[PDB]
């Protein structure tokens, strides 16, 4: 499969997430999304077919988590914005009142402006530490998928949010609305990990 | 996921 960031993947033909962003870790292939995706060893499948593994993640306490991917997956400094694409330049962390971007499988592209940082979030799990806050919208589903500046700079990958009985957060005002994600600096360090540039 |  082409590894995009903002794309469906399914975690043990059960739930589904977001890709967050193509990495290599050495000469393994491999993608960052958000650590309440999946487990270690869980498997991940894209248009059916297994693409890779969980290989660590941190949840909760942080939101963050990579899929080790077989040789076969082509990976691309690429994030979905409907048909088209915006691509990955980078990892400048953007400041409090900059526009942001977010692309999932459920609410698709979105914008807003980050809102606040070191956000906590408290999930039936545990608390979520260290969380970066928008007001784009998104849904369930969208989870692990990128946050991204309309100029490249990758930010991290969607953890949780207000969302509302409709199972989002777009049918109520950008005022109102709390998106929050892991920040992505931390996951490439933690975990080794280059972000795929183009 | 939904803060609670």
């Amino acid at each position: 499969a082409n590894i995009v960031g903002g794309i469906e993947y399914s975690i043990n033909n059960a739930s589904l997430c977001s890709v967050g962003f193509s990495v290599t870790r050495g000469a393994t292939k491999g993608f960052v999304t958000a650590g309440h995706c999946g487990t270690v060893n869980a498997t991940a499948r894209i248009g059916g077919a297994v693409v890779g593994t969980f290989a660590a993640r941190v949840f909760p306490g942080n939101d963050a988590a990579w899929v080790s991917l077989t040789s076969a997956q082509t990976l691309l400094p690429r994030v979905a914005n409907g048909s088209s694409f915006v691509t990955v330049r980078g990892s400048t962390e953007a400041a409090v009142g900059a526009a942001v971007c977010r692309s999932g499988r459920t609410t698709g592209y979105q914008c807003g402006t980050i809102t606040a940082k070191n956000v906590t979030a408290n999930y039936a799990e545990g608390a979520v530490r260290g969380l970066t806050q928008g007001n784009a919208c998104m849904g369930r589903g969208d989870s692990g998928g990128s946050w991204i500046t309309s100029a490249g700079q990758a930010q991290g990958v969607m953890s949780g949010g207000n969302v509302q009985s409709n199972g989002n957060n777009c049918g109520i005002p950008a005022s109102q609305r709390s998106s929050l994600f892991q920040r992505l600096q931390p996951i490439l360090s933690q975990y080794g990990l280059s972000l795929v540039t183009g | 996921l939904q803060p609670i």
